[PDB]
């Protein structure tokens, strides 16, 4: 969970991050200070809910949007068969589109994605306007347990 | 002294696309390391509406 964008990844820029708590978004768009390894804890890291460690400060705030997380997949089922997100990250004149789409997995191997026809649905859409010229992705590593 | 605006900046625009950088600009070769006079300048210069 989390793709932080930005052009530099200090707070001198803005940037973006997408947090998927358990069913919220929390879409901010605002000056952030990024630890060198920023990372989430899975299990709630108990908490309370005191996990969130990417930034150390926001000068300022822009944009907000909250909503229902972009994760719609169930694990509680059962086990046996992994998940096959897909998205697509778009940036044009001021604008950030998202495209997603979810399958079931049969084969268990993961050297290579499965040979099939997708078509990725948009989401949503995003007015904020800033520039991006780099990617970084996050991670929920509560304990070694 | 509460309305500003920008002047110099590296490159222009794309649509709909907002900036608030405050970095100082260089004309010339020789870096100013945030503190200079010449070939450098401050980008931000504010209205005075009288
Ligand atoms: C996760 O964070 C959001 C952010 O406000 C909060 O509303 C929510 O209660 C937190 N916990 C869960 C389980 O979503
Ligand atoms: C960012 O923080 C500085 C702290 O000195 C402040 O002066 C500045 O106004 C802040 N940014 C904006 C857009 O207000």
């Amino acid at each position: 969970r989390g793709w932080i964008f930005g052009t530099t990844l200090d707070s001198k820029t803005q940037s973006l991050l997408i947090v998927n708590n358990a069913t919220n978004v929390v879409i901010k768009v605002c000056e952030f200070q990024f630890c060198n390894d920023p990372f989430l804890d899975h299990k709630n890291n108990k908490s309370m809910e005191s996990e969130f460690r990417v930034y150390s400060s926001a000068n300022n705030c822009t944009f907000e949007y909250v909503s229902q997380p972009f994760l719609m997949d169930l694990e509680g089922k059962q086990g046996n068969f992994k998940n096959l997100r897909e998205f697509v990250f778009k940036n044009i004149d001021g604008y950030f589109k998202i495209y997603s789409k979810h399958t079931p997995i049969i084969v268990r191997e993961p050297e290579d994605l499965p040979q099939g026809f997708s078509a990725l649905e948009p989401l949503v859409d995003l007015p904020i306007g800033i520039n991006i010229t780099r990617f970084q992705t996050l991670l929920a590593l509560h304990r070694s347990y | 002294y509460n309305y500003l605006y920008r002047l110099f900046r590296k490159s222009n625009l794309k649509p709909f696309e907002r900036d608030i950088s405050t970095e100082i600009y260089q004309a010339g070769n020789k870096p100013c390391n945030g503190v200079a006079g010449f070939n450098c300048y401050f980008p931000l210069r504010s209205y005075s509406f009288r």
